[PDB]
């Protein structure tokens, strides 16, 4: 439960960062190719 | 009856034999004018009050 | 940099450094823990060996 | 908000990047069927490309109403989310 | 026609070949290089 | 999870050009929680 | 590996989903929350 | 000679709307951009295959059959722009409506 709290909060925060930066896109079908433009956020998503 | 049923969309001139299609079309364009033009179609006339066996 | 008619600014230096460093820390932690507890996880030898 | 000149330029780029279109005869006041010679399906393809570029969604009725460059620029400039 | 539509969309999608958007799997694992070099240093320093 | 990672970051771009131009990574108060959550997602499981 | 295969090297899933009724139904079933939400909501809540 | 033109224009508008929706759902099905080109060319070939049909009645039946087929194979959750009607950002923080007045000193013992 504690571990899931940690990494799931991480995933949600990173996805929220992506959504906020992408003008509230929220849809993965129109989200490709953001690894280069989101270094830190992609790193966080990968860790989580 | 003519004005309400002999409307151009329900009207076909069939020619067979020693005729030319271009000549027939030209004569039809020249002659078949002032025909009735009613929005009601035979499909909707059949759809309303259809036939039941 | 621009290629046809679209220019894309480079991501910030601190963004890149932070992401790269934290991922490197993750991978080094995984490698170190694998070296330390590899045989124990894989059944090669018990912890008291 | 996005400038009308940039709207015109982007719409003209979308129209010019077409196979059945001669890029020379593209002007902000041309008609798809009349001037540069496209059918209805090319018009709706161009409208879809304009949507994809400008990040906007048009109802189907207004998408059909868009049949010429001038209409496309007018609609995109009137839209506040361009 | 169909090939005309495909050419139209391919031409309209020519900006997606930007050098920062062509290949993204080179950035899939950013820390492997530094992590492996540091781990090699650690392994050498053990002996 | 790997499908989400690929679609969001590694698949070639499918988003609109409008969002790609104005994309900025997480600012400082959106990155400080992310760093702490990453450290937790690294070491909480081992420590606890 | 399955995620990489499906997302990045595949050119038949859309055709199968558009020409196979069972495949389309399976895709809709797994997309729409196992139809559980729709069935439960519709039946119980509409009856109430 | 205007009713026939109006009915033909209505049928053409229906065909255009159907093609637009089919193209959008084709892009929805083929998520990847490079997979969209072949599907779009195939669907355009499908549309132009049945082009130039004379009788409006069979045209209408073709339109109805195509609409039914589209309704069968449409995407369960088609992509919607976030601020568009039905999106994730729809009516999130709308601008205040115009022509709204706030009245002060509504209820008082004396006027």
């Amino acid at each position: 439960l504690m571990n899931h709290a940690f990494f799931k909060a991480l995933l949600f925060l990173s996805a929220g960062s992506v959504i906020h930066a992408m003008s509230d896109e929220q849809d993965m079908r129109k989200m490709g190719g953001l690894a280069s433009s989101f270094p830190f956020t992609y790193a966080m998503m990968l860790m989580g | 009856y003519i004005q309400t049923h002999y409307t151009a969309p329900r009207m076909v001139i069939a020619a067979s034999g020693a005729v030319k299609h271009e000549d027939i079309v030209e004569q039809v364009k020249k002659l078949f004018t002032k025909l009735s033009t009613d929005a009601t179609t035979t499909a909707q006339l059949v759809a309303k009050e259809p036939a039941i066996f | 940099t621009t290629y046809k008619g679209v220019t894309i600014h480079q991501p910030k230096r601190w963004h890149t450094i932070t992401g790269k460093g934290l991922c490197a820390v993750m991978w080094f932690w995984v490698l170190y823990r694998a070296k330390q507890d590899g045989p124990v996880v894989l059944g090669w030898r018990h912890p008291w060996e | 908000h996005l400038s009308k000149e940039e709207v015109i330029q982007r719409v003209l780029a979308v129209v010019k990047d077409f196979p059945k279109v001669d890029p020379s005869k593209v002007t902000p006041d041309v008609h798809f069927q009349k001037d540069l010679g496209l059918d209805s399906l090319d018009n709706v393809e161009i409208v879809m490309a304009l949507e994809e570029e400008f990040k906007l969604e048009i109802p189907d009725k207004e998408a059909d109403k868009i049949d010429s460059c001038n209409l496309a620029i007018e609609y995109i400039a009137n839209h506040p989310m361009a | 026609s169909g090939k005309h539509t495909a050419e139209f969309f391919r031409r309209r999608d020519a900006w997606r070949k930007h050098p920062m958007l062509t290949n993204q799997f080179r950035h899939a694992t950013p820390g492997l290089g530094i992590a492996l070099v540091a781990f090699g240093f650690y392994l050498v320093g053990e002996q | 999870s790997f499908r989400s990672l690929f679609l969001t970051f590694l698949v070639p771009t499918n988003s609109f050009g409008r969002d790609i131009l104005r994309c900025h990574d997480a600012p400082i108060p959106m990155a400080i929680p992310l760093i702490l959550l990453a450290l937790g997602s690294l070491f909480v499981g081992y420590l606890a | 590996s399955v995620a990489y295969n499906v997302n990045l090297v595949a050119d038949q899933f859309q055709r199968a989903f558009q020409t196979s009724t069972f495949c389309n139904r399976l895709y809709s079933f797994f997309n729409k929350r196992w139809f559980f939400d729709q069935v439960l909501n519709d039946f119980l809540v509409r009856s109430f | 000679t205007a009713a026939y033109l109006a009915r033909r224009a209505a049928q053409k508008e229906r065909v255009r709307i159907l093609y637009r929706r089919a193209l959008k759902d084709t892009l929805n099905w083929a998520v990847h951009r490079h997979l969209f080109y072949n599907d779009a060319e195939n669907l355009r070939d499908r549309f132009e295959e049945n082009k130039h049909v004379e009788d409006p009645d069979t045209i209408d039946r073709l339109i109805a059959d195509a609409e039914a087929s589209y309704n069968k194979w449409r995407h369960p959750d088609p992509y919607i722009v976030p601020w568009a009607p039905g999106g994730s950002k729809f009516t999130r923080n709308p601008a205040p409506p115009q022509g709204i007045e706030i009245v002060y000193d509504y209820g008082r013992e004396d006027n």
